[PDB]
RNA sequence: GAGACUCUGGCAUGCUAACUAGUUACGCGACCCCGGUCGGCGUAACUUCUUAGAGGGACAAGUGGCGUUCA
C-alpha cells in the first residue's frame, strides 16, 4: 500500500523495522507435509526387516 | 552441490577457446552470445554453459593459463623472441680463463689473445658435499 | 576552468543496474533499474540530508530488468525487460496505462519519433517492428532482413533529419533514412561489438562507443567518420550534454567528458577510495544521462550504485 | 535394443541426443581495420 | 552409470484465450446504527483472479581468504 499508492520511503521503513526485527516475515516458509511412501509402515521407513 | 560436469566443461573451454573475444565475464550477457551463437536445448544446459563460460573468461582475463596454446601467445612469443637488446651478453670486452685453457691454448695454436685473463686458482679446498 | 564533482548518490538497490532513465522536464526525477525486478522511481531531494528517496516501485517485470527509458515529455516511461515486452508506466500514479506487446525477442532498443507519437522497437530476431501510440504493429520485416544481429538502434535530436544509428554486435555502426526505411550507410571498419551511441547537440558530429573503448566521431555536417577519443575501458554508456560542447563517457571505473576543440583527453576522475583493490572487481560503468540543462549526470554503476556527477564551474 | 536417432522421427526422436554435443568448428572472420563507406540508397 | 532426460513446484498482471470460469464500475430491496450484509435482482467489456497451450525464466549473479589466483 505505502510503495505502491503513496511514496516508496515509507515502503523502505516499513520493510527495514521488519529486517531489523526478523527475517522469517521475509524469508518465505517453503516447508511442506511429507507424503508417506509405499514400502513401508510409515514415511520413510522401507519394510520392516523383520529377523526370526 | 553445483559442480560442472565434463559436458559443462568440455563446451565451456570450447566457447572460450573459439570465441575469446565474443565471450565476457557476466553471465547474462554472454548467455545471450551462447543462445545465439549455439543453440543449446534446454535453459538449464544454456545458463550452467554460460555461467562456467563467464568465470572462465574472468579466469582467462585474469591471466594466461598453461596447458592451452593461445593463438595470442604464439603471437607474443614470436614478438618477445623478436626483442633483442641493444648488445648481446657474450660481447664483452675482456675475458677471464683459468690457466689449464692458458696452458691447453699455449700448445694449441691459439697461444696468444688479445682479451684473456688467467685468473687466479680458487684456494681453500671445500668443495665435496658433506658425507652423513 | 571548471570541473566535475559528486553531488550525491542514489543508494537503493540490491543487484546492479542495467539500465536508467532520465527526463528533460523533471530534473529531480529519475527512474532506474537493477538486477532484481524493480524499477525504483526515485524523487531528487538533493538537499542536506539526503539527495534522493524512493517516491515509487514499477513492481511487474517476471526476471530482472533489462533496459528502461523515460520520454522526453517526462509523465510516461516504457521499459522493456527480458519477457520480451515493455510496459509504458505512468509515472506519476506509477502503473502500466498500456503495453506493448509484439517482440519475439530481447527488445534491446525503443525509439519515439520527434514528435513523441510514433514508436519503433528493435529486437535480437531480425526485425524491426513499427508501431502508432494506439499500439499496432504496422510493419515488421521478417524474410527480408540481416543475416547478423541488430542489437541497438536510436533517433537523431535534429528534427529535419529524420535518422536513426543503429550498433549491433557485428561491430557494424549501420544508419538507416526513416524516410527511405533501408539503410543509408554501413560503416565497417569497427573490431569489436559496439554499446552505445550518441549526437551531439549541435548536430554537427556525434559519438560512439563500443568494445575498442573508443568514442568513434561520425559527421552529421557531411555523413562522415572524423576521429576517435579514446574510453579506455568497454564503454558500457555514453551521452551529450546539451549547454556544453561536451562527450560524457562511461569507460570502465569512472567517467570521462571530453573536449571536441582540442582533441585531446583533459582528465578522467577517479575516487580514491576505491574498495576492490585486492583482488577484485572495480566498479565498472554502465549507464550515463544528461539532466536538461546538463548540469547534473545521473550514472548507473556496476556497484549497484547511482553517482550524480555535478558541474562545479 | 537401443534405437538409432533419427530426424525423420519415425523410429525415434527429432532431438539430437542430450548428451551429444555435436560442435562444429568456427569460421574464419576478418576483423575490419579501416572505417570506410559505400554509401547507397 | 551419476549427471543429462521426461514430468511436477516456482518467475512470468507478458503471447494465445473462455455463459460448463468468473470480473471490475454502479444501482436497487429487508433490516441494523448514508452505508454494511445477501449463493435476492439488473447494466457491458475484459481476462487482473480462473482454466492451459505455445514461448520466455537463474546463472555461482557479488565479494573475501585459499588455489598455477586454475577447478
Ligand atoms: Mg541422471
Amino acid at each position: 500500500y505505502y510503495q505502491k499508492y503513496v511514496d516508496e520511503a515509507s515502503k523502505k521503513e516499513i520493510k527495514d523495522i521488519l529486517i531489523q526485527y526478523d527475517r522469517t516475515l521475509l524469508v518465505a516458509d517453503p516447508r511442506r507435509c511429507e507424503s508417506k511412501k509405499f514400502g513401508g509402515p510409515g514415511a520413510r521407513a522401507r519394510y520392516q526387516k523383520s529377523y526370526r | 552441490g553445483r559442480v560442472r560436469t565434463k559436458t559443462v566443461k568440455k563446451a565451456a573451454r570450447v566457447i572460450i577457446e573459439k570465441y575469446y573475444t565474443r565471450l565476457g565475464n557476466d553471465f547474462h550477457t554472454n548467455k545471450r552470445v551462447c543462445e545465439e551463437i549455439a543453440i543449446i536445448p534446454s535453459k538449464k544446459l544454456r545458463n550452467k554453459i554460460a555461467g562456467y563460460v563467464t568465470h572462465l573468461m574472468k579466469r582467462i582475463q585474469r591471466g594466461p593459463v598453461r596447458g592451452i596454446s593461445i593463438k595470442l601467445q604464439e603471437e607474443e612469443r614470436e614478438r618477445r623472441d623478436n626483442y633483442v637488446p641493444e648488445v648481446s651478453a657474450l660481447d664483452q670486452e675482456i675475458i677471464e680463463v683459468d690457466p689449464d685453457t692458458k696452458e691447453m691454448l699455449k700448445l694449441l695454436d691459439f697461444g696468444s689473445l688479445s682479451n684473456l685473463q688467467v685468473t687466479q686458482p680458487t684456494v681453500g679446498m671445500n668443495f665435496k658435499t658433506p658425507r652423513g | 576552468t571548471e570541473q566535475m564533482t559528486l553531488r550525491g548518490t542514489l543508494k537503493g538497490h540490491n543487484g546492479w543496474v542495467t539500465q536508467i532513465a532520465t527526463t528533460p522536464q523533471f530534473p529531480d526525477m529519475i527512474l532506474s533499474a537493477s538486477r532484481d525486478k524493480t524499477i525504483i522511481m526515485w524523487k531528487l531531494t538533493r538537499d542536506e540530508t539526503n539527495y534522493g528517496i524512493p517516491q515509487r516501485a514499477l513492481r511487474g517485470h517476471s526476471h530482472f530488468v533489462s533496459d528502461v527509458v523515460i520520454s522526453s515529455d517526462g509523465q510516461f516511461a516504457l521499459s522493456g525487460s527480458w519477457d520480451g515486452t515493455l510496459r509504458l508506466w505512468d509515472l506519476t500514479t506509477g502503473t502500466t496505462t498500456r503495453r506493448f506487446v509484439g517482440h519475439t525477442k530481447d527488445v534491446l532498443s525503443v525509439a519515439f519519433s520527434s514528435d513523441n507519437r510514433q514508436i519503433v522497437s528493435g529486437s535480437r530476431d531480425k526485425t524491426i517492428k513499427l508501431w502508432n501510440t494506439l499500439g499496432v504493429c504496422k510493419y515488421t520485416v521478417q524474410d527480408e532482413s540481416h543475416s547478423e544481429w541488430v542489437s541497438c538502434v536510436r533517433f537523431s535530436p535534429n528534427s529535419s533529419n529524420p535518422i536513426i544509428v543503429s550498433c549491433g554486435w557485428d561491430k557494424l555502426v549501420k544508419v538507416w533514412n526513416l524516410a527511405n526505411c533501408k539503410l543509408k550507410t554501413n560503416h565497417i571498419g569497427h573490431t569489436g561489438y559496439l554499446n552505445t551511441v550518441t549526437v551531439s547537440p549541435d548536430g554537427s558530429l556525434c559519438a560512439s562507443g563500443g568494445k575498442d573503448g573508443q568514442a568513434m566521431l561520425w559527421d552529421l555536417n557531411e555523413g562522415k567518420h572524423l576521429y576517435t577519443l579514446d574510453g579506455g575501458d568497454i564503454i558500457n554508456a555514453l551521452c551529450f550534454s546539451p549547454n556544453r560542447y561536451w562527450l560524457c563517457a562511461a569507460t570502465g571505473p569512472s567517467i570521462k567528458i571530453w573536449d571536441l576543440e582540442g582533441k585531446i583527453i583533459v582528465d578522467e576522475l577517479k575516487q580514491e577510495v576505491i574498495s576492490t583493490s585486492s583482488k577484485a572487481e572495480p566498479p565498472q560503468c554502465t549507464s550515463l544521462a544528461w539532466s536538461a540543462d546538463g548540469q547534473t549526470l545521473f550514472a548507473g554503476y556496476t556497484d549497484n550504485l547511482v553517482r550524480v556527477w555535478q558541474v562545479t564551474i | 535394443i537401443m534405437l538409432p536417432w533419427d530426424p525423420s522421427g519415425k523410429i525415434g526422436p527429432k532431438k539430437p541426443l542430450p548428451d551429444h554435443v555435436s560442435i562444429v568448428e568456427p569460421k574464419d572472420e576478418i576483423l575490419p581495420t579501416t572505417p570506410i563507406s559505400e554509401q547507397k540508397g
